[PDB]
C-alpha cells in the first residue's frame, strides 16, 4: 500500500500539471481567436511592443 | 513564507509563458495575414482548442 500511494501521489501531480498545460494552452487559443476575428492589423501592431 | 513566495514565483513564471506565447501567436499572425491564410488558421485554432 506504501507503493501504490507514492504511485498515486505522482500520478495526481503529473495529472494536475498536465491539466494548468491544457489550460494554458486553451487560454492562448482562445486569445489567438480573438486576435484572428477582429482588429487584426491595429492589434497586432499595438500589442507587440 | 517560503511556500507563498514560491507559488507567487511560480504564478509570475506562468504568466511569462504566457506573454511569450502570445507575442508568438502576433508574430504568426503578422506573417500568416490573409483572407485564405486567416481561413486557414482559424480553422488550425478552432482543432486545437
Amino acid at each position: 500500500l506504501t507503493a501504490q500511494d507514492e504511485e498515486l501521489t505522482q500520478e495526481i501531480k503529473q495529472e494536475e500539471e498536465q491539466k494548468q498545460q491544457f489550460a494554458q494552452q486553451q487560454e492562448i487559443a482562445l486569445e489567438e481567436k480573438k486576435r484572428l476575428e477582429r482588429h487584426e492589423v491595429w492589434n497586432l501592431e499595438e500589442d507587440k511592443r | 513564507e517560503l511556500d507563498d513566495l514560491k507559488g507567487d514565483q511560480n504564478v509570475k513564471e506562468s504568466q511569462l509563458r504566457k506573454e511569450k506565447a502570445e507575442i508568438e501567436s502576433i508574430e504568426q499572425q503578422l506573417k500568416l495575414k490573409g483572407i485564405e491564410e486567416v481561413r486557414l488558421r482559424i480553422q488550425q485554432v478552432q482543432q486545437e482548442l
